[PDB]
C-alpha cells in the first residue's frame, strides 16, 4: 500500500503500545470483588509489574474497574466519576454484580449491570473472579486497545 | 481541618438482602452471608448455621464443629490482617498490607481447597460443613501457622513501637466504657474500652467451650489499644488454630439426618430414601419448625447476629442481619468530636468497617 | 480469661542509664531504624510474584469455574431436564425448557445460564443427580459484550466437550470427598 | 530478584555521571586545556579583562608568558 | 531458599528474625497436589437395626 | 557550545528523573515482597517512556469553575524552578557559577511551593484547597528550620558559594562536625520536597490526590516530573553539602562518580523511608519542627557560632 | 548572561510541553466532564468561602521568625570582622532573644493550634 | 518444572508462536492451554498428560479453542426452542 500508510500504522502501533504499557484504574471499588481487586494489586500477581498502579483521582485514572454491585443510590456517583475521567478511558466490570446484577438482579435498589450506566469495555465474570481472572481481564484489555487503529481510521476518513 | 459534624450517609451497597433472604429458601439463603461481611465469610456462615440449627433443634457433628472453629480462626485472622493493614494503609504505610496479603493469599488457597472459592465458600451449613476436608490440607494449616506469627512479629515490629504510629494512633477516638455500651459497641471495640466481654467466652459455641485462649484487653480505649488488642488476637487466634489442628476428632461431617442434610452422591445413587431425600432438600428444603430466635457469634468486627422468624415453611419469613460496624460507625460522630481529616480517617480505619453487613 | 495489650505494671523507677536509654531512643532515631532494616530485609528478600500468564497460581480439583454440561461416555447427554440445578439455583440464573426428544428420550431443548446472573457458588453441581451440569476449572473465559456471557445449551454442551479431558479427572479425584 | 533493580540504578549513574563530566570537558575544551576562571572578585575579574586584553587576540584563556618580554 | 550466605546473614541482621527457619515462601514442606484416594466414614445413625426416625 | 552544555545537563536530568521513577517502582515492589516493573522493556526500561507517552497522548482537563490562567501557570513554573534549581550545582564544576548559591536555592524552592498554592488555588476544588493550606504549613516549619540549618552549616564553610564546599571537604566531610544538623537538614529535604512521611499535599489516603487533584495528563505530568526531579536535586544538595566526595583537581571524573553513587544512595534512601513509615498528621509535622527541631537548631547555631571563635578555625572569605 | 539563557531555555521547555500537551490528544470535553470533583457527588457549596485558619499565629510567628533569618544570614562574613568579641555578643544576644521569644510562645500555647 | 523453585512458580508454559491460525508471538493468553496441561499447570494434579494422559473419548475436541471475544467465531446467544404458537394461514383462493 501508501508509505504513508505505513507510517500510519506504526503510529498506532507506538500509541496503542504506550496506552497499554500504562494502564492507570481509579481507586475504585464497590464490595468482595473489589477486595479480590486489592489481591491482584498484592504481591502474588504484581498490577504494578504489569504496569498497572492505582490512581486516586479519576483525572489521573485510564480506566475504570467496577468491581461490586453497583446499586441506584450509588450510580450517580459512578456516571459522575466515569464522566471526570479524561478521554481514553476504559471499563472493566468485575464480578455478576457489575456485569447483571448477580445474586441481587431482582433487587429494587441494584442496578442490573453497570453497562446500563456506563459502556463497559471488558466483562470478567465470577463472584469474585479470582486476581487471576481480573488480571486475565487486565490483558484482555490490553490486547483490545492494541487493536485499535485510530489514526489509520483518520487517515482513511 | 478541624471536624465538627460527621453524617454519615450509607445504603450505597444496599441490595434489599434481607427481602431476597425471606425470598429465597434457607441454603439459598445461605450464600448472601458469604457477602454480607466479605471479610468474614466463613464467620457469617457460622452464625447463619448455628441460628438456623437453633431453630431445626439439631446439633452438627464434633468433627464438624472443630472444622467450623478452625476455619473461624482462620478467618479472624484474615479480617484482622485486613483490618490492621489497610488502617496502616490509610495512615500512610502500604508494605505490611503487601506481606499480610501474601499471607491472605495463602489462606485463600486453603479456601479454595475446602470449598473451590477463595472467597464465599458457602462451606459452612446448616448441619455442619458441605465436604470433608482433603488429604493434606492439616499439614499445609500447620506449615502455615507455624511460620506466621513472625509475620505478626513482622508487622508489628514495623508499626507498634514506631513513633509516628503512635502520635497517629494514641488518644484518638477515645472511647469510654458507658458510652461505648450505651453506643451498642461489641467486640474490639468494648475490649479497647476495657470491658471483660467475648462471646467466645461468655456465651460459647460450638467447641469454643473446649479450645483455650486469651482475651486482649485495652485500658485507654483509642486507635493504639485496638490495634494492639487485633494483634493480639490474631496470635490468640493462630494458638486456637494450633489447639483445633491437634484435637481435630475422626467422624462424619453433615449431621446424619437426611431430612435436614443431604445424603453422600453414592447413597442418593443408590437408595430411594436418600434420593427422595436429595430431590427435596434440593428443591423445596426443609420445614424450619415455626419459631424466632436471635443467635449472636462473635464476629472479627465484633456481635454479628441473626434475628430469625420461621413461619413453619422452608423459606425464612424475617432475617434482620445485626452488623457490628452499624453501632460502630452511627458511634463515629461521637468518637470524632475534637478531632482532625486524618483523625477521621485513622478512626474510620480503627472501626474496622465492612459495608455490605452495615447495607444489607 | 484475658490479658492487658497496653497497661504497664508498677513502674520502672528513674535511672541515669534508663534516662540516657531512652534520650538515645528519642534522639537517635532508634526503632525507626529498626523499621529501615525490616524493609531492608523484605528488599534482600525473594518476591512472592510469578509471571503470570506463563506461571499460574495453584488450584485444587473443588475449584468452581465455568459452566459445562457433560455426557456419558457413550456420548449422551447426562442431563435429564429434572431441573434440579434450576430449582436450587440461589441466583436464578438457569433456565430450562424441556420435551420429549424424537426417541422418547427426556431431555432438555432449552438450558440457558446467564453467567452475569450465577454467583458461581456450584450448588447446581451438587445438586444434580446425574453429574452432567459441572464448574469446570476454566477461569479465563472474560468477554467484551454482555451478550457472550448468556450461555445457552449448546454453548455448556461445547464447554463440556472442550473441558472433558480435565473435569472428568478433577471429579475422579474429589468425588469420594462428596 | 534484588539485582533486577541494577539496569534502572545504571541507567540513573550514567545520566547522573553525564552532566559534570560534560561540564568539566567543555569547560576546559571552551578554555583551551584550562579550566573556567572564577571571577568571584572584583581583582580577579579585572585580572580576566586584563588576560583579554593582553592575548591580543581578545580570549583571556591564551595567557603570554616570557616570549612576549625581550 | 536460594539465597546465599552473605544475604542470608544480612537478611537477618536487618530483620533480627532468623528469617531461613521460617519462610514465607512455600518449597518442599507442603502436600503433594495428588493424594491418595479417602475413604470417609459414616454417621452415627447408619445402622440396620434400632435406627427408627422416630426416636431421633 | 554553551547551549550543548544545557542539554547536557538538562536531558540527562530528565532521563535520570524518569529513571528515578522506575526504581522507585521496583525499589517499593522489592521491598514489598514483589518485582515492580519488568515487562515493559527488558527490565522495565522502557516503563517511563511509555507512561511519558499515555500522559501526553491523554487529553487534558480544563474545569469550569477553574481559574484558566493560573491553572496553567502553576505546573510550567514548577517544572522552569526545578530545572533552575538543577542548574548551579557543582559536580565539580557548575554550568551557572554563582556566589549566593544556596541563597539562589532557597529562593527556587519557596518560588516551587508557589507553584503548589497557585496550582491547589486555581484548580477550585475542596481538596485541592485542602492541598494548599497543608503545603502553607509544611512550608512555614521546613523554611524556618532548613534555613538556620543551612546557616549554620555555613557558617562552617565560610562561604555562600558550593565550590568552597568542596575545597572545605576537600580533606573530611562536614557529616562528622555536623551530623546532628546534617540529619534535621535530610529531614527538612524530604519536608521540602514533599516525601512520605511529610508528603502531606498529594495525599492520598487523606485527601483523594491534593493539589493536583484536578490535574490531568500533561500538567499532572509536569508536576510529577518537577517533584522527582526536585527528589534527586536535594538529595544532590545534601550530598555536596554534608558527604563530600573526593575532588582532585587533575581528574573531576572521580568527583563525579563519587557524587553520582552518594546521591544515588541518598535518593534509594528517600524510596527506602516511603517505603518504612506512615505518613505524619500535618500538625504534628509543624509540632516537631517548632519544638524538637527549631530549639536545637538554635541552640546547634549559637555552636557553630562560637566554634571557630574558640578554635580560631574561622573559614577563609575566599 | 549565561545565567539568563538557560532560564530561558527551561521557560522554553515547560511551555513546549504544556503546549504539545494540549494540542497533541483529541479533545472531547462536556459538562460532566468538566465539573468539579467531589468524589462522585455535586459539591455542596463554592470552594471559594471562608476556610477557617488555625495556624494563623504560628504563620505570624513565621513572618518574625524569618526576619530573624534575614537578620542572622549575613554571619558568615561577619565572621570575617576584626572585633571577633562584638559580633559573637550581638549574634549571642540575637540567637538568645530569638529563643527566648519561642520559649515564651511555646509558654503561652501560641505553637498549639486553635480548637 | 523446576522443584527448587518456591510453590507457583515451579511450573510454566512457554507459549507457542501460533496457535489456530493466529499469530501469538507477542498475543500470548492465558486460555492458550488445552485442559490436561492446564490442569498440571495449575497444579491439580503432580502428574503431567505425558505419564498419566487423560481418557479418551470421541466427543472430546481434538483442537483445543482459545478466547475467541470479539473475533468472527465468538459465540452469539440465541433461544435454542422451537416456536410455540402456530399462527392460521389464510387459503391462497378468494371466496369468490
Ligand atoms: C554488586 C552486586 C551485583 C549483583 C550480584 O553480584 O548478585 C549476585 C549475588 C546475589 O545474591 P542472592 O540475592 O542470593 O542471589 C539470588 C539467588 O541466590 C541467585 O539468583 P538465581 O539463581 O535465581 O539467578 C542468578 C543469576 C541471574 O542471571 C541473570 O539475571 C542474567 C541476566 C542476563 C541478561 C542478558 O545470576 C546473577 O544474578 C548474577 C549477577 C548478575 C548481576 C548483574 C549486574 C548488572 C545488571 C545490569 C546493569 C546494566 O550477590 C551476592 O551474593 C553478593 C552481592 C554483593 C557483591 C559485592
Ligand atoms: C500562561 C497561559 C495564559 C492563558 C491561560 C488560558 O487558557 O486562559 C484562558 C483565556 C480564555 O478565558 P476563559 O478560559 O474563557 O475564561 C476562564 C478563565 O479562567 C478566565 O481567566 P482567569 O479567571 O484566570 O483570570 C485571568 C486574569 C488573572 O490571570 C492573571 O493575572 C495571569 C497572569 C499573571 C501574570 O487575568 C486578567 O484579568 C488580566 C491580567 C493581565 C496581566 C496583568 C497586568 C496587571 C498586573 C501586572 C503584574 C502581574 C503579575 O485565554
Ligand atoms: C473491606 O472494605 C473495603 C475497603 O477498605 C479496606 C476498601 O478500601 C474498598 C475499596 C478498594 C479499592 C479501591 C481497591 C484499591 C486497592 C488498594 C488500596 C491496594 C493497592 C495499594 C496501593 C494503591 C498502594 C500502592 C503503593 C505503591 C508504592 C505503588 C507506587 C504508586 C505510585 C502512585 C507512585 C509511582 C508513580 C506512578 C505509577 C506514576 C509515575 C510516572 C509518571 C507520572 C511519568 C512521568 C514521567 C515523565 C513525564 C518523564 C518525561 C520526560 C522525558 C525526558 C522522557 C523521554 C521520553 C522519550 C519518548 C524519549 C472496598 C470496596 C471495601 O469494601
Ligand atoms: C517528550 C515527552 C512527551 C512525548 C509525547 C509523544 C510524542 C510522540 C507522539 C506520536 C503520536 C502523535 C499523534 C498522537 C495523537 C493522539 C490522539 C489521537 O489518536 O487522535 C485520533 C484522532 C482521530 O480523529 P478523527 O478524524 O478520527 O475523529 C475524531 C473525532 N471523533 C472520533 C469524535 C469522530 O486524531 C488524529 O488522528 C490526529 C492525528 C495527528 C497526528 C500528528 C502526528
Ligand atoms: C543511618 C542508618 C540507616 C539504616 C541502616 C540499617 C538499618 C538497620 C540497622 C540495624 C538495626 O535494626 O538497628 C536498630 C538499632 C536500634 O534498636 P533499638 O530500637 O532496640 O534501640 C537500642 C536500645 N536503645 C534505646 C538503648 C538505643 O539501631 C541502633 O542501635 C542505632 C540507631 C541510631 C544510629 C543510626 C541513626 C542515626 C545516624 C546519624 C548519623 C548519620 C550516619 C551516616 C549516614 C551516611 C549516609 C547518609
Ligand atoms: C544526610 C545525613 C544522614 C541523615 C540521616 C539519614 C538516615 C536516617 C533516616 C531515618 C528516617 C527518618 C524518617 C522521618 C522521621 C521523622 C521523625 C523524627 O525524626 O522525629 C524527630 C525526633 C522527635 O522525637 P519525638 O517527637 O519522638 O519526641 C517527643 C517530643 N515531644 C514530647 C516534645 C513531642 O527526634 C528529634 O527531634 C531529634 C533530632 C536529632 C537530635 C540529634 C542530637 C544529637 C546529640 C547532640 C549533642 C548531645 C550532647 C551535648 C553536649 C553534652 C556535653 C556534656
Ligand atoms: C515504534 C513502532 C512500533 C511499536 C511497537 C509495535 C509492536 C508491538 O507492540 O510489539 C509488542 C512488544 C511486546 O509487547 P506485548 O505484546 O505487550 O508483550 C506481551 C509479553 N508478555 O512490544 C515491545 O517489545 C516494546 C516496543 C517498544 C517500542 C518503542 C517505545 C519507545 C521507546
Ligand atoms: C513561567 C514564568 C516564570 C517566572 C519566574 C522565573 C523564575 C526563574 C528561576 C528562579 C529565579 C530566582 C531568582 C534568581 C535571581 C538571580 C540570582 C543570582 O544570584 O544571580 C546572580 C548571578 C551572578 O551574580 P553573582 O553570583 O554575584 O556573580 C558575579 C560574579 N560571577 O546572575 C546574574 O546576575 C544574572 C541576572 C539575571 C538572572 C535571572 C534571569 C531571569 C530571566 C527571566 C525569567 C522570566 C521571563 C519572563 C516570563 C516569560 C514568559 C513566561
Ligand atoms: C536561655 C534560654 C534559651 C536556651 C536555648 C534553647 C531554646 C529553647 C526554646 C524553647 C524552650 C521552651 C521550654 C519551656 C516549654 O515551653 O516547655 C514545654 C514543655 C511541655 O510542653 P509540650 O512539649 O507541649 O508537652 C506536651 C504536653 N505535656 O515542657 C518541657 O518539655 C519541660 C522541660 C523541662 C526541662 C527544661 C530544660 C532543662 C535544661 C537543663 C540543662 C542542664 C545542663
Ligand atoms: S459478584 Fe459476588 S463477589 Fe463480586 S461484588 Fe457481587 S456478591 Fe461480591
Ligand atoms: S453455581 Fe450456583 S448461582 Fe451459578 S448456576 Fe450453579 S446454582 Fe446457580
Ligand atoms: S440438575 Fe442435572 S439432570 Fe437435572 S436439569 Fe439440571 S443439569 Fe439436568
Amino acid at each position: 500500500r501508501s508509505r504513508a500508510e505505513y507510517v500510519v500504522t506504526k503510529l498506532d502501533d507506538l500509541i496503542n503500545w504506550a496506552r497499554r504499557s500504562s494502564l492507570w484504574p481509579m481507586t475504585f471499588g464497590l464490595a468482595c470483588c473489589a477486595v479480590e481487586m486489592m489481591h491482584m494489586a498484592a504481591p502474588r500477581y504484581d498490577m504494578d509489574r504489569f504496569g498497572v498502579v492505582f490512581r486516586a483521582s479519576p483525572r489521573q485514572a485510564d480506566v475504570m474497574i467496577v468491581a461490586g454491585t453497583l446499586t441506584n443510590k450509588m450510580a450517580p456517583a459512578l456516571r459522575k466519576v466515569y464522566d471526570q475521567m479524561p478521554e481514553p478511558r476504559y471499563v472493566v466490570s468485575m464480578g455478576s454484580c457489575a456485569n447483571g446484577g448477580g445474586y441481587y438482579h431482582y433487587s429494587y435498589s441494584v442496578v442490573r449491570g453497570c453497562d446500563r450506566i456506563v459502556p463497559v469495555d471488558i466483562y470478567v465474570p465470577g463472584c469474585p473472579p479470582t486476581a487471576e481472572a481480573l488480571l486475565y481481564g487486565i490483558l484482555q484489555l490490553q490486547r483490545k486497545i492494541k487493536r485499535e487503529q485510530k489514526l489509520k481510521i483518520w487517515y482513511r476518513r | 481541618e478541624m471536624v465538627r459534624k460527621c453524617d454519615p450517609h450509607i445504603g450505597l451497597l444496599h441490595r434489599g438482602t434481607e427481602k431476597l433472604i425471606e425470598y429465597k429458601t434457607y441454603l439459598q439463603a445461605l450464600p448472601y452471608f458469604d457477602r454480607l461481611d466479605y471479610v468474614s465469610m466463613m464467620c457469617n456462615e457460622q452464625a447463619y448455621s448455628i441460628a438456623v440449627e437453633k431453630l431445626l433443634n439439631i446439633q452438627p457433628p464434633p468433627r464438624a464443629q472443630w472444622i467450623r472453629v478452625l476455619f473461624g480462626e482462620i478467618t479472624r485472622i484474615l479480617n484482622h490482617i485486613m483490618a490492621v493493614t489497610t488502617h496502616a494503609l490509610d495512615i500512610g504505610a502500604m508494605t505490611p498490607f503487601f506481606w499480610m496479603f501474601e499471607e491472605r493469599e495463602k489462606m485463600f488457597e486453603f479456601y479454595e481447597r475446602v470449598s473451590g472459592a477463595r472467597m464465599h465458600a458457602a462451606y459452612i451449613r446448616p448441619g455442619g460443613v458441605h465436604q470433608d476436608l482433603p488429604l493434606g490440607l492439616l499439614d499445609d494449616i500447620y506449615e502455615f501457622s507455624k511460620n506466621f506469627s513472625l509475620r505478626i512479629d513482622e508487622v508489628e515490629e514495623m508499626l507498634t513501637n514506631n513513633r509516628i504510629w503512635r502520635n497517629r494512633t494514641v488518644d484518638i477516638g477515645v472511647v469510654t466504657a458507658e458510652d461505648a455500651l450505651n453506643y451498642g459497641f461489641s467486640g474490639v471495640m468494648l475490649r479497647g474500652s476495657g470491658i471483660q466481654w467475648d462471646l467466645r467466652k461468655t456465651q460459647p459455641y460450638d467447641v469454643y467451650d473446649q479450645v483455650e485462649f486469651d482475651v486482649p484487653i485495652g485500658s485507654r480505649g483509642d486507635c493504639y489499644d485496638r490495634y494492639l488488642c487485633r494483634v493480639e488476637e490474631m496470635r490468640q487466634s493462630l494458638r486456637i488454630i494450633e489447639q483445633c489442628l491437634n484435637k481435630m476428632p475422626p467422624g462424619e461431617i453433615k449431621v446424619d439426618d437426611a431430612k435436614v442434610s443431604p445424603p453422600k452422591r453414592a447413597e442418593m445413587k443408590t437408595s430411594m430414601e436418600s434420593l427422595i431425600h436429595h430431590f427435596k432438600l434440593y428443591t423445596e428444603g426443609y420445614q424450619v419448625p415455626p419459631g424466632a430466635t436471635y443467635t449472636a457469634i462473635e464476629a472479627p468486627k465484633g456481635e454479628f447476629g441473626v434475628y430469625l422468624v420461621s413461619d413453619g415453611s422452608s423459606r425464612p419469613y424475617r432475617c434482620k442481619i445485626k452488623a457490628p460496624g452499624f453501632a460502630h460507625l452511627a458511634g463515629l460522630d461521637k468518637m470524632s468530636k475534637g478531632h482532625m481529616l486524618a483523625d477521621v480517617v485513622a478512626i474510620i480505619g480503627t472501626q474496622d468497617i465492612v459495608f455490605g453487613e452495615i447495607d444489607r | 480469661t484475658y490479658k492487658y495489650v497496653n497497661k504497664k505494671e508498677q513502674e520502672s523507677e528513674v535511672d541515669m542509664k534508663s534516662a540516657t536509654d531512652n534520650a538515645a531512643r528519642i534522639l537517635m532515631w532508634t526503632e525507626l531504624i529498626r523499621g529501615l532494616g525490616m524493609t531492608l530485609s523484605y528488599l534482600f528478600r525473594e518476591p512472592a510474584t510469578i509471571n503470570y500468564p506463563f506461571e499460574k497460581g495453584p488450584l485444587s480439583p473443588r475449584f468452581r469455574g465455568e459452566h459445562a454440561l457433560r455426557r456419558y461416555p457413550s456420548g449422551e447427554e447426562r442431563c435429564i431436564a429434572c431441573k434440579l440445578c434450576e430449582a436450587i439455583c440461589p441466583a436464578q440464573a438457569i433456565t430450562i425448557e424441556a420435551e420429549p426428544r424424537a426417541d422418547g428420550s427426556r431431555r432438555t431443548t432449552r438450558y440457558d445460564i446467564d453467567m452475569t446472573k450465577c454467583i458461581y457458588c456450584g450448588f447446581c453441581q451438587e445438586a444434580c443427580p446425574v453429574d452432567a451440569i459441572v464448574e469446570g476449572p476454566n477461569f479465563e473465559f472474560s468477554t467484551e459484550t454482555h451478550e457472550e456471557l448468556l450461555y445457552n445449551k449448546e454453548k455448556l454442551l461445547n464447554n463440556g466437550d472442550k473441558w472433558e479431558a480435565e473435569i472428568a479427572a478433577n471429579i475422579q479425584a474429589d468425588y469420594l470427598y462428596r | 530478584m534484588w539485582f533486577e533493580i541494577l539496569p534502572g540504578l545504571a541507567i540513573m549513574g550514567v545520566c547522573l555521571v553525564i552532566p559534570g563530566v560534560s561540564t568539566a570537558y567543555i569547560h576546559k575544551f571552551t578554555n583551551g586545556g584550562k579550566e573556567k576562571r572564577v571571577a568571584r572578585v572584583q581583582y580577579q575579574w579585572y585580572l580576566m579583562e586584563r588576560d583579554r586584553r593582553i592575548s591580543g587576540v581578545n580570549r583571556y584563556y591564551v595567557s603570554k608568558g616570557l616570549e612576549n618580554i625581550d | 531458599a536460594s539465597a546465599t550466605r552473605v544475604i542470608q546473614k544480612l537478611r537477618n541482621w536487618a530483620s533480627g528474625q532468623d528469617l531461613q527457619a521460617k519462610l514465607q515462601l512455600r518449597y518442599q514442606e507442603i502436600a503433594k497436589r495428588t493424594q491418595p484416594p479417602p475413604k470417609l466414614p459414616v454417621g452415627p445413625s447408619h445402622k440396620l437395626s434400632n435406627n427408627y426416625y422416630c426416636t431421633r | 557550545m554553551f547551549f550543548i552544555n544545557i542539554l547536557t545537563l538538562l536531558v540527562p536530568i530528565l532521563i535520570a528523573m524518569a529513571f528515578l521513577t522506575l526504581v522507585e517502582r521496583k525499589i517499593l515492589g522489592y521491598m514489598q515482597l514483589r518485582k515492580g516493573p519488568n515487562i515493559v522493556g527488558p527490565y522495565g526500561i522502557l516503563q517511563p517512556f511509555a507512561d511519558a507517552m499515555k500522559l501526553f497522548m491523554k487529553e487534558p482537563m480544563r474545569p469550569l469553575t477553574t481559574s484558566m490562567s493560573l491553572f496553567i501557570i502553576a505546573p510550567t513554573l514548577s517544572l522552569t524552578l526545578a530545572l533552575s534549581l538543577w542548574v548551579p550545582l557543582p559536580m565539580p564544576h557548575p554550568l551557572i557559577n554563582l556566589n549566593l548559591g544556596i541563597l539562589f536555592i532557597l529562593a527556587t524552592s519557596s518560588l516551587s511551593v508557589y507553584s503548589i498554592l497557585w496550582s491547589g488555588w486555581a484548580s477550585n476544588s475542596k481538596y485541592s484547597l485542602f492541598g494548599a493550606l497543608r503545603a502553607v504549613a509544611q512550608t512555614i516549619s521546613y523554611e524556618v528550620t532548613m534555613a538556620i540549618i543551612l546557616l549554620s552549616v555555613l557558617l562552617m564553610n565560610g562561604s555562600y558559594s558550593l565550590q568552597t564546599l568542596i575545597t572545605t571537604q576537600e580533606h573530611m566531610w562536614l557529616l562528622l562536625p555536623a551530623w546532628p544538623m546534617a540529619m534535621m537538614w535530610f529531614i527538612s529535604t524530604l519536608a521540602e520536597t514533599n516525601r512520605a512521611p511529610f508528603d502531606l499535599t498529594e495525599g492520598e489516603s487523606e485527601l483523594v490526590s491534593g493539589f493536583n487533584v484536578e490535574y490531568a495528563a500533561g500538567p499532572f505530568a509536569l508536576f510529577f516530573m518537577a517533584e522527582y526531579t526536585n527528589i534527586i536535586l536535594m538529595n544532590a544538595l545534601t550530598t555536596i553539602i554534608f558527604l563530600g566526595p573526593l575532588y582532585y583537581i587533575n581528574l573531576p571524573e572521580l568527583y563525579s562518580t563519587n557524587f553520582m553513587m552518594e546521591a544515588l544512595l541518598l535518593s534509594s534512601t528517600f524510596l527506602w523511608i516511603r517505603a518504612s513509615y506512615p505518613r505524619f498528621r500535618y500538625d504534628q509535622l509543624m509540632h516537631l519542627l517548632w519544638k524538637n527541631f527549631l530549639p536545637l537548631t538554635l541552640a546547634l547555631c549559637m555552636w557553630h557560632i562560637s566554634l571557630p571563635i574558640f578554635t580560631a578555625g574561622v573559614p577563609p572569605y575566599m | 548572561m549565561n545565567l539568563y539563557t538557560v532560564i530561558f531555555i527551561n521557560i522554553l521547555l515547560s511551555l513546549t510541553l504544556i503546549l504539545v500537551a494540549f494540542w497533541l490528544p483529541q479533545m472531547n470535553l462536556y459538562s460532566e466532564k468538566a465539573n468539579p470533583y467531589e468524589c462522585g457527588f455535586d459539591p455542596t457549596s463554592s470552594a471559594r468561602l471562608p476556610f477557617s485558619m488555625k495556624f494563623f499565629l504560628v504563620a505570624i510567628t513565621f513572618l518574625l521568625f524569618d526576619l530573624e533569618i534575614a537578620l542572622l544570614l549575613p554571619l558568615p562574613w561577619a565572621i570575617q570582622t576584626i572585633k571577633t568579641s562584638t559580633m559573637m555578643i550581638m549574634a549571642f544576644i540575637l540567637v538568645t532573644i530569638l529563643s527566648l521569644g519561642l520559649a515564651y510562645e511555646w509558654t503561652q500555647k501560641g505553637l498549639e493550634w486553635t480548637e | 518444572e523446576d522443584n527448587k523453585q518456591f510453590f507457583g512458580r515451579h511450573r510454566w508454559v512457554i507459549y507457542t508462536t501460533e496457535m489456530n491460525g493466529k499469530n501469538t508471538f507477542w498475543d500470548v493468553d492465558g486460555s492458550m492451554v488445552p485442559p490436561e496441561w492446564h490442569r498440571w499447570l495449575h497444579c491439580m494434579t503432580d502428574d503431567p498428560p505425558t505419564t498419566n494422559p487423560p481418557t479418551a473419548r470421541k466427543f472430546i475436541w481434538t483442537n483445543h479453542k482459545f478466547n475467541v471475544s470479539a473475533t468472527p467465531e465468538q459465540y452469539v446467544p440465541y433461544s435454542t426452542t422451537r416456536k410455540k404458537i402456530h399462527e392460521w394461514v389464510p387459503p391462497s383462493t378468494p371466496y369468490k
